[PDB]
């Protein structure tokens, strides 16, 4: 199964490039090991969009 | 008047002499980055040149308008002119220089259109220390 | 609403603007995706807010034996459009080159320096 989940987590890193999301590798790892423990996805959404948004208010 | 704005383009001269000079290995790798921090300050001088050729060639850059445009860069200009005229005389290089130009901020810590120019080049400087 | 069919809702989508063999791997990926669940839901909301040749395509040369199709002849427009997007893209690389520095030759003076600001 160790196998297993590096192999998921592989497979899982193109639909998060195609469809044009925020994530890259490093926001991949942060979010699957947050939605491990059972934290809600709908409320991790706008937490993504104001970490790319609040830097760009800057400039 | 023309002897008032005279001293920008002698405070140029062994400015381009630091840059086409100091750029060499044989001055150390602190004269490097020293002189690629008074290189880009060069540029900015160039920008201010081109911006005011635009202006005279409508009739509308005048000794007055240039004067008063020039009178904040003979705090930026003529600050580069001591620098390089301490540093190059004698053989000043890595920290004997950097000890120099924290002597040169406390030179220069009540003008500060000085100042911020005395900050970068010596944030520059440290780098390859 | 299950996890593996959002993932082929958005392979028609895929299918609709071209790029066939795209949406093939697509499916040949949803069917180990779910014979993680909470990540995908997090991935149709993010879908499309993010930050922004080949010698198999057109050609029968190559190939120990090609399959016969008889002429087509019009996908040779569509090989101009192949061109036509990187002679595009070096076109507009130098509409933002000479851009940036007519804006530097031509300002109002005092703006290219901040030190001239004080």
């Amino acid at each position: 199964n160790l196998n297993a989940v590096r192999e998921t987590m592989d497979v899982l890193l193109e639909i998060s490039r195609i469809l044009n999301t925020g994530l890259d590798m490093e926001t991949l790892s942060i979010c699957v090991r947050l939605c491990e423990q059972g934290i809600n996805p709908e409320a991790l959404s706008s937490v993504i969009k104001e970490l790319r948004k609040a830097t760009e208010a800057l400039k | 008047l023309v002897h008032r704005i005279l001293p920008v383009a002698a405070s140029y001269s062994a400015v381009t002499r630091f840059i086409e000079e100091k750029s060499s290995f044989e001055y150390g790798q602190v004269n490097h980055a020293l002189a690629a921090a008074m290189r880009t300050l060069v540029k900015e001088h160039l920008i201010l040149v081109s911006q005011l050729e635009q202006l005279h060639r409508q009739g509308l850059l005048s000794l007055q308008k240039l004067w008063f445009y020039i009178q904040p860069a003979m705090r930026t200009m003529d600050i580069l002119a001591s620098l390089a005229t301490s540093v190059d005389k004698g053989e000043c290089l890595g920290g004997s220089t950097l000890s120099l130009l924290h002597d040169r901020s406390f030179s220069y810590t009540g003008d500060s259109q000085a100042q911020e120019l005395c900050l970068y080049l010596t944030k520059a400087a440290s780098a390859p220390y | 609403l299950p996890a593996r069919n959002k993932i082929l809702m958005l392979s028609f989508d895929l299918r609709v603007g071209g790029l066939g063999p795209k949406a093939d791997r697509l499916e040949e990926l949803v069917e180990e995706l779910e014979a993680v669940g909470s990540v995908l839901d997090l991935l149709v909301q993010l879908a499309g807010s993010g930050p922004p040749r080949d010698y198999f395509l057109n050609n029968k040369h190559v190939g120990r034996n090609v399959p016969y199709s008889g002429y087509d002849c019009d996908d040779l427009s569509v090989f101009e459009m192949d061109v036509q997007s990187l002679i595009s893209r070096e076109e507009c690389l130098c509409h933002s080159m000479i851009q940036e520095t007519l804006q530097v030759m031509e300002a109002a003076p005092g703006t290219g320096l901040p030190t001239v600001g004080l």
